[PDB]
């Protein structure tokens, strides 16, 4: 009968995702609220695999870096990477679902469009 | 040093060691995480201090102390079980085989000898206590109950009091023995070595050794029970036989036990309202018992009078006499005061 | 330096380096304290712990030397 309790706003440090270095506002890390914490969490999860570092929990980590280095053809690894991203990102309770649109083949650089569904 | 590092000092050191362009204030997230890490580190330091204490085992009792004492050669004397004989009363011809279990109250006992009721071997069979402890030293004429019901057996009683139930060792007694040995500078063939031999025997709380009591090659050995009490003849026999096993051959050793001194109390005391003779008599018995436990030297007639008047239900007393006299009686060596006759009237 | 190696690559900034350097200095202090305590466990390697050894021996003597204290402890036993 009682309704589900809403997840409280996730607050933590902030920085520019392109800078990859923490930023300080007059000595205070920038506050992240609403759709600010989930981007940081996804960036942290995707950027580094757990199996490289013993400290992280086993559920953490992604296996997209296995596809790095051209270990298999693109045709099936497109769907394989979609599934890998889905496994790596839906572990977060905040995130509801993740959708992958397609992949673009050009030279050696692969570009893909992936979608994120959130609560707030 | 574990004690040198403390909570706030290491907290401040951790805060200071890192140079921050960020101002540090109370309640800050950085301050909060430093506080949590400092709490965990202080827990670790307290655990290290506790481990050091365990290593030196100064205050707290643990297996480290017992093992170190065993390294030094002193052994924890667990004790001996009480022994006695009981009488089986019932139908003739019933056979009580070995290992038969008999229970008196919570205490449990086992029959040692196969006894047949009405046989030519008698109805008495030795019984050994199934556990170590002084509580198993039952008095005579105690009624025992069969755990397993046997047809033709009605009454189980002991013709004599059970003996041999030495108390289980406690850590305090072992520590005291180790400490007194540490003061003792023993030597192969010296009074300290003999008193240590006496300490090896169960129930030897106090040791007294008198050299040259009869002169040439004579040792007088005096032992005491708990709180300077007497020891059973079986304990004395075990102690003397153990000594003779280890003692030098040729010396004469005499082992004795303290003997009680009987007292009789006569007085005329006006009882208070609502108090009967039995209640005040029992209360004064308890008071005089604890006074005797706490006494040293001689029984003081004035202390006796004071401990009687302070008894609840006592209004006015007169002509108080200990053994018919108002004079203090000397309590000599290996002697204790024992209450035998209590005479109170109104 | 251990944690930053265990730490993810994107956290290679100066703040992390400073924090883990301070934590590693604390680790060095803790491990040298542990080594000193383990030395204190043994009679030969103990320096200030001989006081409780003497107390267990139930002999009180003014502090003269660590080697002298150990020799006195050895003489007291057996």
């Amino acid at each position: 009968l009682p309704k589900t309790e809403e997840l409280p706003i996730f607050r933590e440090v902030a920085w520019d995702f392109e800078k990859d270095e923490p930023i300080l506002e007059k000595g205070d890390f920038k506050i992240i609220e609403k759709k600010e914490a989930l981007k940081v969490w996804i960036y942290k999860c995707i950027k580094t695999n757990r199996y490289e570092h013993e400290i992280y929990s086993l559920e953490y980590g992604t296996e997209l870096s296995e596809l790095i280095g051209q270990k298999y053809t693109k045709g099936l690894t497109e769907s394989e990477a979609s599934r890998f991203i889905k496994e790596a990102l839906l572990i977060n309770p905040y995130i509801l679902e993740v959708n992958v649109k397609s992949a673009n083949f050009n030279r050696d650089i692969l570009s893909a469009n992936v979608k994120v569904s959130t609560i707030y | 040093m574990y004690s040198d590092q403390t909570y706030e000092v290491i907290k401040n050191r951790t805060l200071e060691n890192i140079n921050l362009d960020i101002y540090k204030g109370e309640g800050s997230f950085l301050n909060n995480m430093v506080s949590g890490n400092n709490l965990e580190l202080s827990k670790i330091y307290l655990e290290l201090s506790k481990m050091h204490k365990m290593a030196f085992i100064q205050d707290t009792y643990n297996q480290f102390l017992d093992k170190r004492v065993n390294e030094f050669g002193v052994y924890r004397k667990l004790g001996t079980e009480s022994n006695g004989e009981v009488e089986f009363i019932g139908e003739k011809g019933t056979v009580i085989n070995n290992g038969t279990i008999i229970s008196y109250r919570d205490l449990l006992f086992v029959v040692i000898k196969d006894v047949t009721i009405g046989s030519e071997e008698g109805d008495n069979s030795p019984v050994q206590a199934l556990e170590v402890g002084k509580k198993y030293n039952l008095p005579t004429n105690c009624e025992f109950k069969l755990v397993d019901n046997i047809s033709g057996v009605t009454k189980i009683t002991n013709t004599r009091s059970f003996e041999g139930g030495t108390d289980i060792e406690t850590d305090e007694e072992l520590k005291e023995r180790f400490y007194k040995i540490q003061r003792n500078q023993a030597t192969s063939g010296n009074k300290a070595h003999y008193e240590e031999w006496a300490l090896e025997v169960d129930g030897v709380y106090n040791v007294k050794v008198y050299p040259r009591w009869d002169g040439p090659g004579t040792v007088k050995v005096l032992i005491f029970g708990k709180n300077n009490q007497a020891v059973d003849t079986e304990t004395i026999e075990r102690c003397q036989q153990h000594i003779d096993e280890e003692k030098p051959i040729g010396p004469t050793i005499t082992v004795v036990t303290p003997l009680p001194i009987e007292i009789s109390i006569s007085a005329v005391m006006k009882l208070e309202d609502g108090y009967t003779l039995d209640n005040v008599k029992e209360s004064f018995l308890e008071s005089i018992n604890t006074y005797f436990r706490d006494i040293r030297g001689e029984i003081i007639y004035t202390k006796v009078m004071g401990i009687l008047i302070n008894t609840t239900g006592v209004h006015d007393l007169s002509n108080l006499l200990i053994n018919g006299s108002t004079d203090n009686i000397t309590i000599n060596e290996d002697k204790i005061p024992s209450v035998t006759t209590v005479n109170f009237s109104e | 330096m251990k944690l930053i190696d265990k730490l993810p690559s994107f956290d290679r900034n100066y703040i992390v380096e400073e924090i883990q350097g301070a934590y590693d200095t604390e680790l060095n202090i803790l491990k040298e304290d542990i080594d000193d305590t383990f030395n204190q466990l043994f009679v030969d390697t103990a320096t200030w712990g001989l006081d409780m050894w003497e107390d267990i021996l139930c002999i009180e003597k003014k502090e003269l030397d660590f080697d002298t204290r150990r020799s006195n402890i050895k003489a007291k036993m057996r």
